[PDB]
């Protein structure tokens, strides 16, 4: 030996002292509301009302909007003859080329 | 429903051949439709009524938001950060719209290579011009500009295509 | 007679056809008895703590720990840069990050050349 | 951000003047709450972030690692639960207190707008990781893993702060928005290949790089179950984010710097998923798969296109959430039978149903059974990397290939088979275990419901 | 699977062991029975022309020599009964096994749905628990001073005793327990 | 209950390290073989045969 | 589905083949006539039992404890043993 | 005869799967009532021209009224 050392102690089990325990805490009554909270504000809240809130967010990506507008420049090109995607993003008058 | 312009998503008229049976046998086909016609599409089309009766209670009406129009990058002042955000944020939704525009074109020329079915190399080949000319002027203008593309960086990119472009007709035409 | 059977590295020997199965001298039952001897003694013990009723967890295996703590803990103390490891290490973590550099280098300049002189295929590419 | 950053400082006084047997409730409800409120963050623009002030903005990469953070936190409160019931009260209130600076800091660290303070913060992490590895681990090798970590880290990182501090002085200001907008190109000289190499190797020590990684398994291994679930879930976000936000000023030069890298994490991939083939510790094995994954971020990164950085964010969230996944069934087959050896314990499919069930999820979101973001991330990724170059799909092939042979190994190895004879001590799945796993993949099928919001900003 | 193995094979351990193989692989080959008693008769007659030979050294020279023919004329796919090892059906029930450490971790509940079973099973425990020390006395009290050379296990001396190690061999779950 | 000389350690080089090497392992002496010192970190595991 | 083993069905398909063994009397041949000791086989013969056992009971004996069954009772308690036959 | 099929404790898997369910559900049921109910009773707003010399809102740029809201 070399040191005065505690034998290591054999691991509890929780069911041998609470055959209905949830495995949170070894009093039954803690280990019940734990599990009653975390499985209440967990699943419900955050599972149900963040996922409907997600799908019921609103179009700010203007993912719509960008749709619309596409329409509206598409119908407004064939219309008038126009090619329906310009040649360039910028104005060649207002761009000056150095030379 | 029918609440989409037809001249943004053509569709050639449908001619549908009449029946002329040839033989004295019932058709199951048709008896099979009335079936379905009065178990099936006579109650949806009752609750589609009550629903829509329901929602024409109260109506009430959503707008599409327009956007003024502001100087560009090109008209930005060097180091001019407030113009420079105004144009860029501009160019982003030009960008998207540009995109979008693109989509409907390619929505067009899937329904008709579908609808054509058997004939579709002969007869949706003006979808395939007008893709070929929307997807040739949208790689042209939103090429290779990378993860961090830019009004500025879309600005270099036209430039040097002009020069390319100038340089090119001055050794033709020189 | 009959061909004879070649062994290989994974098709190892048959026991009925090793020659040493039959060429048995009396210190090979020696041999034999003293590893059934350590086998027995070794599954008396296993059998011992197996049928302890008051045992409740996991029948600690030492040769068990010593496989696992050989295989990853023991590697670099017992490491020493000879020749032969200096070689494959220099090979097998060098030679493949050179080889793709080269052919990811050839392919990228081929593809960079002909977008340069206009001859590469790039229509309805639009997506990157 | 405030209302999201201070209800973490308000956990803090909370959790210290909690009773002894409330601490546990008190924290995880909290914590919920937190995540609830942080939720909002997902409503991003289409065209700029969202500037709440001069300090913090969130953007539409931020939000989702900010969302993930505030979820992860009520788990690693799960799983201390599980493995620290003998402690004392003081000790578990320190747990938790270094749980909530850490959860602190990362939150800072994503919704920074500043380089400078973006790297206070991500190396003010270092600290309440250090402190949980090398305090509350459970073997010798815990104080090699946390020196390993540490220096790791700070030899990154430290020509990083001398980089942002130069690059301050050259321009003007570190901030994110005028430093996207008045960027100009890097030429190519030795003075800016050193100060690309800076800012990217320290990012690239942090992610991990292949060849730079041995930290990874000796601090994943050796960690408690709340440190390895925020070791790989979050820790290692922090180099990918920071290269998605540093690369705005290194170009063009990254298109010539990066083949090195791009090698590297290939061959690296290909690599350590051979050496998850042959891992006689599970826990070493999912640290490997780890790297493998955080190579291939690594991959579209560097390759840069706007295919890639989509992938790049959708494979970074998924990852993080299949390896808290995994570390925790593995932490949960650890705890029963005390020993990380994977062929200790077998037959844990005839033991325990739900758990196989678990780990057969788990194994199938690894190995990216679509339509999981697992491999909407991945299929991206390996889509830009083709458009890059035609080899790349050889690779991620071979790559994929051998994904899918380890993780049905592992599975096999650890569910299947004959039940180990001599191990009485297999008792039934905890409720609190079986809620942690279904907490854990529940959101990732919603996800897959709902992809467009875990895209990134080029979405 | 229930005898301790010896040290070493006997010769004719080796000869009845190769008897056995040849056939079966030959029955394997002779699909008909009236073709495979033939057959075996012959093999048979083979077998008992060797039988008398009292040099040791010419009978272990047959048996090698008998081996390689063996091996070069067996079956590449021989008939194994279905429960035998590389059979179609082995360990096909290893799945539906479960044992009584398992079955002690019920609920209440659980253990109340079946009354009368777990009082025998109350019993069965009681009488393990009362017959270990005996048990590990007289297998400490049989073993030589070196220790154990066979993994053979000695029987109950006594008659209120029970055979030491005993309780998985008796407790071993039924070859189809569902 | 694993004490520090039950685990694997050094290339055994005198013939005592081999017996106790043999020995720790569970096996004859003779039976006992190592891979040979090529400084790939065997250091005196036995070397089993390449068996199924 | 199959119906269940009984100890007499057992020792009734052994006694069964041992009489339809040409070498055993049936007039002497009982539970606990020993193969060698009283009824005079030899090695061969009793392999060829074994064998022949294993054929009637669809299942493989393994040498090991078939060179150990030199009785009907013994095959019919090692058969019973195997199939968990208690009745 | 019936013989006893020695199984683990289905017991603690089957409540963990009931809570979870009962907890899903506790809200999730009312939340697609109220969705259906929303959808039955007030449909989507119609897109309508901004009306001349009127400034809308966010919420009457956005269609479904559970987004407006
Ligand atoms: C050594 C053998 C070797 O060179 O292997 C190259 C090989 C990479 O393959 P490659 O693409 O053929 O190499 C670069 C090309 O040849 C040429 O590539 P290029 O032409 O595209 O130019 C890029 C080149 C530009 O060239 C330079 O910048 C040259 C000047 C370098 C200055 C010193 C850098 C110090 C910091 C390096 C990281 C320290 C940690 O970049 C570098 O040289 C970067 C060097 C560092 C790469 C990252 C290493 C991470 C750790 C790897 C594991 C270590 C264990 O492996 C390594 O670089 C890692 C070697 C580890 C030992
Ligand atoms: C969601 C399910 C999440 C996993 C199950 C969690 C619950 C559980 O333990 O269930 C078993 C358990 C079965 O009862 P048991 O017999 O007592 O359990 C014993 C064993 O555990 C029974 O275990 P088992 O082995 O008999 O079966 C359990 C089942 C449980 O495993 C699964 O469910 C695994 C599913 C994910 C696989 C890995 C990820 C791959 C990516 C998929 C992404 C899809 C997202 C879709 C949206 C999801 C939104 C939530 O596993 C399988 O069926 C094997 C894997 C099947 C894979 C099928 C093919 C997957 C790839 C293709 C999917 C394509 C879908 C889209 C198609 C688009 C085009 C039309 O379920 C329940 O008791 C359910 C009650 C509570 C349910 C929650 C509340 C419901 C009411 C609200
Ligand atoms: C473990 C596992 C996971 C556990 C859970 C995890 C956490 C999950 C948390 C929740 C996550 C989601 C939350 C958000 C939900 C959401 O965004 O929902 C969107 C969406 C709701 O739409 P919305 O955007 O809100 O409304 C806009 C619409 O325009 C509005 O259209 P409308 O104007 O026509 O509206 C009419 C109204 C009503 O319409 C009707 O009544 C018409 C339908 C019947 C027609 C026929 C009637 C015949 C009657 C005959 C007699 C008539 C008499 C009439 C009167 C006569 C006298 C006057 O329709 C509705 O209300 C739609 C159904 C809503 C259901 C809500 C589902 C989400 C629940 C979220 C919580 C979930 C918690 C867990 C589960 C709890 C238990 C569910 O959800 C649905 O539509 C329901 C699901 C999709 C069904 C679509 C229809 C069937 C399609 C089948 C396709 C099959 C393809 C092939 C498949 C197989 C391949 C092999
Ligand atoms: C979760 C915590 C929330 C805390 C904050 C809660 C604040 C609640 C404030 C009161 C509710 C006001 C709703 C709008 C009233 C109608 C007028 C209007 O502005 O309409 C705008 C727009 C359009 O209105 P409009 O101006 O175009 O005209 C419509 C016609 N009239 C004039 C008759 C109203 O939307 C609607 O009118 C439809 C509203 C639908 C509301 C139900 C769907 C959402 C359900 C949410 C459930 C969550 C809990 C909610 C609890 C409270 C419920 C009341
Ligand atoms: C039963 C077997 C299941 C397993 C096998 C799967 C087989 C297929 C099962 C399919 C079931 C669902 C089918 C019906 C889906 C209905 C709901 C769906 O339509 O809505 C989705 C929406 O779902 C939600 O968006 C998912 C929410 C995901 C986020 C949840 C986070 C919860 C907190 C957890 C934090 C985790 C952090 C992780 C990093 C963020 C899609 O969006 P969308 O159709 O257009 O919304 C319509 C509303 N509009 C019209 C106004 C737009
Ligand atoms: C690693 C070994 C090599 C690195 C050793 C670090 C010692 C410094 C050596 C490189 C110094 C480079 C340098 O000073 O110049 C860079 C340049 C100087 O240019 P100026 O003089 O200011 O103006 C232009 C003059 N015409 O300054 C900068 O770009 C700022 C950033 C430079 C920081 C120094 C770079 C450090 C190298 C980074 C490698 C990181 C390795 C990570 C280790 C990981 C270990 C797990
Ligand atoms: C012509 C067709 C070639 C086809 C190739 C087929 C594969 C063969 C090449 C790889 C096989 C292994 C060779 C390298 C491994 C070293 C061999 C070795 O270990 O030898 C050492 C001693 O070292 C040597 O003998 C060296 C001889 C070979 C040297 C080869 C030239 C050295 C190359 C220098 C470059 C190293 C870095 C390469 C990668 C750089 C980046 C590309 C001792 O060998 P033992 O195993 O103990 O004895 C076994 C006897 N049969
Ligand atoms: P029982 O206890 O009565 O004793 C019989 C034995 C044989 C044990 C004798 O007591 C004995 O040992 N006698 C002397 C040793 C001896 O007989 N040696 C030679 C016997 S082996 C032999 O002769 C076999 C040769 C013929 C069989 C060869 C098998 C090859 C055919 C393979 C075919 C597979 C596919 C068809």
């Amino acid at each position: 030996i070399r040191l005065q050392e505690d034998p290591d102690p054999e691991d509890e089990n929780l069911y041998e002292k609470n055959p209905d325990s949830h495995g949170y805490d070894k009093d039954p009554i803690v280990d019940l509301w734990n599990m009653r909270v975390v499985f209440f504000f967990g699943f419900s809240i955050v599972l149900v009302l963040g996922s409907t809130f997600v799908a019921y967010l609103p179009d700010y990506r203007m993912q719509e909007w960008a749709r619309r507008e596409a329409e509206r420049l598409v119908k407004y090109r064939e219309a008038n003859g126009l090619p329906l995607m310009e040649s360039n993003c910028f104005d060649p008058n207002k761009i000056q080329l150095p030379e | 429903p029918d609440s989409w312009d037809k001249d943004v998503y053509p569709e050639p008229p449908r001619r549908t051949p009449a029946p002329a049976p040839q033989t004295s046998l019932p058709n199951p086909v048709t008896y099979l439709t009335k079936i379905f016609d009065l178990l099936v599409d006579r109650p949806v089309t009752l609750a589609r009524e009550f629903i829509e009766q329901q929602h024409a209670k109260n109506r009430y009406y959503y707008y599409h938001r327009e956007f003024r129009r502001v100087p560009d990058i090109t008209e930005c002042e060097e180091k001019d950060i407030l113009c420079m955000f105004e144009a860029e944020m501009q160019w982003r939704r030009d960008y998207k719209v540009d995109q979008e525009i693109v989509n409907i074109i390619q929505e067009r020329l899937k329904a008709c290579q579908q609808r054509e079915g058997e004939s579709y190399r002969q007869n949706c080949a003006k979808e395939l011009e007008q893709f070929t000319q929307v997807s040739k002027a949208f790689q042209d203008r939103y090429s290779d500009l990378g993860a961090h593309y830019s009004a500025r960086k879309c600005l270099a990119k036209q430039k040097q295509r002009m020069l390319a472009e100038r340089k090119a007709a001055k050794e033709a035409a020189a | 007679s009959f061909p004879k059977y070649k062994p290989s590295r994974l098709a190892t020997l048959p026991a009925t056809l090793d020659p040493a199965e039959y060429d048995i001298s009396p210190e090979t039952r020696k041999a034999q008895a003293e590893r059934l001897a350590i086998r027995s003694r070794l599954k008396r013990e296993y059998l011992l703590q197996y049928n302890d009723p008051n045992r409740l967890g996991v029948i600690e295996d030492p040769a068990l720990i010593r496989w696992t703590y050989a295989r990853s803990a023991n590697i670099y103390p017992n490491f020493r840069p000879t020749p032969k490891t200096s070689l494959l290490g220099a090979l097998f973590g060098i030679g493949p990050l050179f080889f793709w550099y080269y052919v990811f280098k050839t392919d990228r300049d081929k593809k960079e050349k002909l977008i340069q002189e206009g001859k590469l295929d790039q229509t309805f590419n639009i997506s990157y | 951000m405030l209302k999201i950053i201070i209800p973490t400082t308000m956990l803090l006084p909370m959790t210290w003047m909690s009773k002894h047997n409330m601490i546990w409730i008190n924290a995880t409800v909290h914590s919920l709450l937190i995540s609830l409120i942080s939720l909002s963050l997902l409503n991003q623009l289409g065209e700029n972030s969202l500037n709440f002030s001069l300090t913090f903005f969130s953007d539409s990469l931020s939000a989702p690692l900010l969302v993930l953070t505030t979820w992860l936190l009520p788990l690693m409160l799960m799983a201390s639960q599980s493995h620290l019931s003998k402690e004392t009260t003081t000790r578990k209130k320190l747990y938790i207190t270094m749980l909530i600076l850490l959860q602190l800091f990362l939150i800072m660290t994503f919704t920074a707008t500043e380089l400078i303070l973006f790297y206070i913060l991500f190396e003010a992490t270092l600290v309440p990781t250090l402190i949980i590895i090398t305090r509350w681990g459970n073997q010798t090798e815990r104080l090699n893993a946390g020196l390993y970590f540490l220096f790791y880290t700070l030899a990154g990182s430290l020509p990083l702060l001398v980089a942002l501090v130069y690059i301050q002085n050259t321009t003007g200001s570190l901030n994110f928005l005028i430093i996207h907008y008045w960027s100009h190109p890097l030429s190519n000289s030795w003075s800016n290949i050193f100060m690309w190499l800076a800012c990217i190797m320290a990012f690239m020590v942090k992610m991990p790089l292949y060849g730079l990684h041995l930290w990874l398994p000796k601090a994943h291994v050796e960690a408690p179950i709340a440190g390895s679930m925020v070791l790989a879930a979050v820790l290692l976000k922090l180099g990918g984010y920071g290269m998605m936000r540093i690369t705005t000023i290194l170009n063009p030069l990254t298109n010539y710097m990066a083949y090195p890298f791009l090698m590297l994490s290939m061959w690296g991939m290909i690599m350590t998923s051979s050496i998850c083939l042959r891992q006689t510790d599970l826990k070493s094995l999912i640290a490997y798969s780890s790297v493998s994954h955080m190579a291939l971020v690594i991959v579209a990164i560097m390759i840069q296109t706007p295919w890639s950085f989509m992938g790049a964010t959708a494979l970074m969230i998924a990852h993080g959430l299949t390896s808290s996944m995994l570390f925790c069934l593995a932490n949960t087959n650890y705890e029963r039978v005390h020993s990380r050896t994977m062929i200790l314990a077998r037959g844990l499919q005839t033991l325990l149903p739900l758990m196989a069930t678990w780990w057969l999820v788990a194994s199938l979101t690894n190995l990216a059974l679509p339509p999981s973001i697992n491999l909407i991330g991945e299929l991206f990724i390996i889509t830009a990397s083709f458009s890059w170059s035609n080899i790349t799909i050889i690779l991620m092939g071979m790559n994929m290939m051998i994904t899918a042979l380890y993780s049905l190994y592992m599975l096999i190895t650890t569910q299947r088979g004959k039940y180990t004879h001599h191990i009485n001590n297999i008792k039934p799945s905890f409720t609190r275990e079986n809620a942690l796993m279904a907490l854990h993949i529940l959101p990732l099928l919603l996800l897959t419901l709902n992809p467009k919001m875990i895209l990134g900003p080029l979405y | 699977a229930f005898s301790a193995p010896a040290a070493y094979l006997t010769h004719q351990q080796k000869v009845l062991r190769l008897y056995k193989r040849a056939l079966r692989h030959l029955e394997s080959w002779c699909v008909h029975r009236d073709k495979y008693r033939y057959f075996a008769c012959l093999m048979r007659a083979r077998f008992d022309e060797h039988k008398n030979e009292k040099d040791m050294v010419k009978a272990t020279q047959l048996l090698r020599q008998a081996e390689e023919e063996f091996w070069y004329g067996q079956h590449p796919q021989p008939y194994i009964f279905p429960e035998s090892p590389g059979g179609t059906s082995y360990e096909r029930y290893e799945c539906y096994k479960v044992p009584e450490w398992c079955l002690d971790d019920w609920h209440p509940s659980e253990k109340a749905m079946y009354p009368d079973y777990f009082a025998k099973r109350e019993q069965w425990k009681r009488l393990r628990r009362e017959s270990w020390e005996r048990e590990v006395k007289q297998l400490q009290e049989e073993t030589p001073p070196g220790g154990p050379r066979t993994e053979a296990l000695p029987p109950a001396r006594k008659e209120g005793d029970l055979p030491p190690l005993w309780w998985h061999i008796v407790t071993r779950p039924r070859e189809r327990p569902m | 209950h694993v004490t520090k000389d039950m685990f694997p350690g050094p290339y055994p080089k005198t013939p005592e390290e081999r017996a106790a090497a043999a020995k720790k392992y569970n096996m004859r002496v003779e039976d006992y073989e190592p891979y040979p010192d090529d400084g790939m970190g065997y250091g005196d595991y036995p070397k089993l045969p390449d068996r199924s | 589905d199959a119906p269940p083993l009984t100890l007499e069905a057992i020792k009734d398909r052994v006694l069964y083949v041992l009489k339809l063994y040409d070498k055993i009397d049936p007039e002497k041949l009982s539970v606990n006539s020993h193969f060698m000791k009283d009824l005079g086989l030899d090695s061969l013969d009793q392999v060829e039992i074994i064998m022949a056992m294993e054929d009637e009971f669809g299942f493989e004996i393994p040498d090991i404890d078939a060179e150990k069954l030199m009785c009907p009772q013994e095959i019919v308690d090692y058969i019973a043993d195997k199939k968990d036959v208690y009745e | 005869k019936r013989l006893f099929i020695i199984k683990p404790s289905g017991f603690y898997d089957r409540r963990f799967l009931k809570l979870m369910r009962f907890y899903i559900l506790l809200t999730g049921i009312p939340v697609a009532i109220g969705i259906t109910l929303v959808n039955v009773f007030i449909g989507e707003a119609e897109l309508a021209d901004i009306p001349e010399g009127y400034v809308p809102e966010h919420w009457e740029y956005f269609k479904h009224p559970i987004s407006r809201w």
